[PDB]
């Protein structure tokens, strides 16, 4: 029982997909490594008598 | 001194008389005239309502 002008606005969309195709990376402690002293994580290859 | 004649056939006057000062010069709020109307312009709306 009380009049007022107003705007309506009734979306109507959805978002179809089709391609079965998706390719995602997920990274990690990124913080960490820069503020760390991240170094070469050198492989040193089993040349002393264990092998 | 100078005089207006005013009248209203209005009931609660029924013989009174008030008498007081004014200006006559002045149309601008001042400390000096005995009353000031502050005016507002009206408009009316005409509109379609539904109610109970």
């Amino acid at each position: 029982q009380r009049i007022g002008r107003e705007i309506r606005l009734t979306p109507r969309y959805r978002y179809f997909n089709f391609l079965p195709i998706m390719l995602v990376i997920n990274v990690i402690n990124l913080e960490e490594a820069i503020a760390q002293r991240t170094a070469l994580d050198v492989n040193e290859t089993q040349v002393t008598p264990a092998s | 001194y100078d005089y207006t004649i005013a009248r209203i056939s209005d009931l609660r006057m029924k013989d009174k008389i008030v008498m007081t000062f004014i200006l006559p010069n002045e149309s601008e709020p001042h400390p000096l005239q005995h009353g000031v109307l502050g005016f507002i312009p009206e408009y009316l709306v005409d509109f379609n309502m539904i109610r109970n």
